[PDB]
């Protein structure tokens, strides 16, 4: 009838489940909209892990590193899908921040040191358990699940990064192919992220050029090691980050570029989505 | 006439079986025709695939078929294929809705097909005379229920002929013919070679030449196309011009043949670039402003300066994005127009011009090699 197919219209555009799952939502909650609609979200968990399970196993090559600074901690975090139609929806973009939080929040309760800087990874296995945000439930295992069975496509929690700085240590970052998306609040994603940690007393506040600067170098010279500003320039080849021709002048080493602005690199993270 | 269409949707929404489907029933990236055209059938796993292919103009899309399954109806990415269909420039849409062909539900269908034509008015297309065909695509391509196979694939194919269409020739614009080699017929005079860029050449048009220090002026007394004597030519045909009263070494290859004072050359351009992987065979390093690579369009070639977006310090492999380039002097380069970047012996990048801006006090103010 008209009216049956106005609630499951109206139930449809409400949540957002396939059609076929609001059909049977509203049919076993008697044509009951609310109770319909609590049906749904509790199926949502169950339907998510199965979804998961067939998935599992495509390849997921695509898909986005996050960035997330929350006063002296920073994160990088890398979340694969099968296409990029995927990882330019919000819906995904959302699970990537989610992901960022979690690791956050995590590492925000880990070692915090005075003297110097600390750093650290996580493997898939590690992030997937992670505790999901105050707002959701379960682990970022369960959230994934959530947006594998709203997407349709198989996700993986790759890795993630974290880095920890006290009073005299500063952290250039940035994040290259960078997506729109106001609504995710201090997140920055795209298909490359770079942290460089750095050693200095200048203040924070006349860095922040310099402090991208240091992060397009890395993405667009992959540095293998830091190096040593002893060592002599490298060329166009060379894989010691601070005898690498300078990025945006290769007259001179990235050494010889920052060495003048009273900072030195003492190490450094580089995320390309889908490496590897 | 030739015609480029792609399929957008979920790879588990039925896709790459509808596209079986076509080619068995139509055998009584792939390539098919019905009794209208010839078709070139397109369907890449992502939306820089099918930029990549729009920029290169490997396969310009003229149509996109959008396949949505019935029991999940639009999924959340529905939004991201339509925003990709619309930045490549596709402004007809044909949609099929694939089903669980389990005669399930007329109404639930209804609410999908309403849903879609939200989605495609929401996107610029006119949502409400777009075709939307329903039927499965698996029946069809098991030779089982013609009502909901075989019909509906055949009900489709009639929609993509009726409602994408042919891709333009530019017949409307004044003809342009990069020239590609020069030499004479004994008792005739000079030929030009090449192949028509848009337009139409007739026996007898006059023409002028570009490109060249002095600006050169005559009329076309004779085409040539496989060694027969035509009085007409048409875009996209090779042929060979004879020029009136004009000698071999007043001509070169470079040049570019048109309509008298149709052309202004450019200097300064807009574009979307590609940037080549090294896979591809590009570089392995990115490049920065102020790159001088050496742009190669039509049958000539310039050196130009690559301006980055404001914001953008440097561009890596494998990506694409809008640039300026300005050329150490002006040649033509018209909208819409492709070309590539080579530095040294390689080439780097691919284009297609978006705009020819005027050049810019900053941009005059450049400092060369």
């Amino acid at each position: 009838s008209a009216s049956s197919k106005e609630l499951l219209m109206k139930l449809r555009r409400k949540t957002g489940y396939s059609f076929i799952n609001c059909k049977k939502a509203l049919e076993t909650c008697g044509g009951d909209l609310k109770q319909a609609e609590s049906w749904l979200h509790k199926q949502a968990q169950k339907e998510g892990w199965s979804k998961a399970a067939r998935l599992h196993g495509r390849k997921t090559k695509e898909g986005l590193i996050g960035l997330l600074q929350e006063g002296d901690t920073t994160v990088l975090v890398e979340v694969n899908c099968e296409t990029d139609f995927v990882s330019r929806n919000l819906k995904f973009q959302q699970l990537v921040q989610q992901v960022a939080l979690g690791t956050l929040l995590h590492c925000q309760n880990l070692k915090d040191q005075l003297s110097t800087y600390s750093k650290g990874f996580l493997n898939s296995s590690e992030l997937s358990e992670l505790p999901a945000g105050p707002e959701r439930e379960g682990s970022l295992k369960d959230q994934l699940a959530l947006a594998i069975g709203k997407l349709g496509e198989n996700m993986i929690l790759k890795r993630a990064a974290w880095v920890k700085v006290p009073a005299g240590f500063y952290v250039g970052s940035y994040v290259h192919g960078a997506m729109h998306s106001p609504s995710l609040h201090n997140l920055v994603l795209g298909k490359y992220g770079a942290l460089v940690i750095c050693e200095t007393s200048e203040l924070k506040a006349n860095l922040a050029d310099l402090g991208r600067r240091l992060g397009q170098h890395v993405v667009g010279m992959a540095p293998l090691s830091v190096g040593s500003l002893d060592d002599e320039p490298g060329g166009e080849a060379e894989t010691k980050m601070l005898s690498q021709p300078y990025l945006l002048d290769p007259s001179i080493t990235l050494g010889q570029y920052v060495q003048p602005h009273g900072v030195s690199v003492v190490d450094f993270v580089r995320f390309e989505c889908g490496e590897g | 006439p030739h015609v480029n269409v792609g399929t957008i949707g979920h790879v588990d929404h039925g896709k790459t079986t509808l596209t079986a489907a076509i080619t068995k029933i139509l055998a009584e990236h792939v390539e098919y025709s019905t009794a209208a055209r010839h078709y070139a059938h397109t369907d890449c796993p992502g939306h820089a695939d099918y930029v990549k292919n729009m920029i290169t103009g490997t396969a310009p899309l003229d149509g996109c078929i959008l396949v949505v399954a019935a029991n999940d109806g639009p999924m959340p990415q529905t939004r991201e294929h339509l925003l990709l269909a619309r930045q490549i420039g596709v402004e007809h849409v044909v949609v099929y809705v694939n089903k669980a062909d389990a005669v399930q539900d007329s109404e639930m269908v209804e609410l999908v097909e309403l849903e879609i034509r939200e989605l495609l008015t929401e996107f610029g297309y006119k949502g409400e005379e777009t075709p939307i065909i329903v039927g499965s695509a698996l029946c069809a391509l098991e030779q089982r229920d013609p009502e909901l196979g075989l019909k509906s694939v055949q009900k489709l194919l009639d929609a993509v002929d009726t409602y994408i269409p042919v891709p333009t020739r530019d017949l409307e614009k004044p003809f342009l013919l990069p020239v590609e080699s020069v030499y004479s017929i004994p008792g005739r005079g000079t030929v030009v070679t090449g192949t028509l860029e848009r337009g139409i050449l007739k026996k007898g048009d006059e023409c002028e030449f570009l490109g060249h220090s002095k600006n050169i002026r005559t009329v076309v007394t004779g085409i040539e196309m496989f060694h027969k004597s035509l009085d007409r030519a048409e875009a996209g045909d090779n042929l060979g011009a004879l020029v009136r009263g004009l000698k071999r070494e007043d001509l070169r290859r470079g040049l570019v043949m048109a309509k008298p004072g149709s052309i202004q050359p450019h200097q300064k351009v807009e574009a979307q670039v590609y940037i080549l992987t090294k896979e591809e065979g590009g570089r392995h390093k990115p490049f920065v402003s102020h790159f001088m690579p050496v742009m190669f369009s039509l049958t000539w070639d310039m050196a130009c300066r690559i301006i980055l977006p404001p914001g953008k310090e440097l561009a890596m492999p494998g990506e694409d994005l809008k640039l300026t380039l300005i050329l150490r002097q002006p040649m033509i380069l018209e909208k819409g127009q492709r070309f590539t970047l080579r530095d040294g012996n390689r080439t780097i990048g691919t284009g297609l011009v978006t705009d020819t801006p005027a050049m810019t006090e900053e941009d005059k103010n450049i400092k060369w090699s």
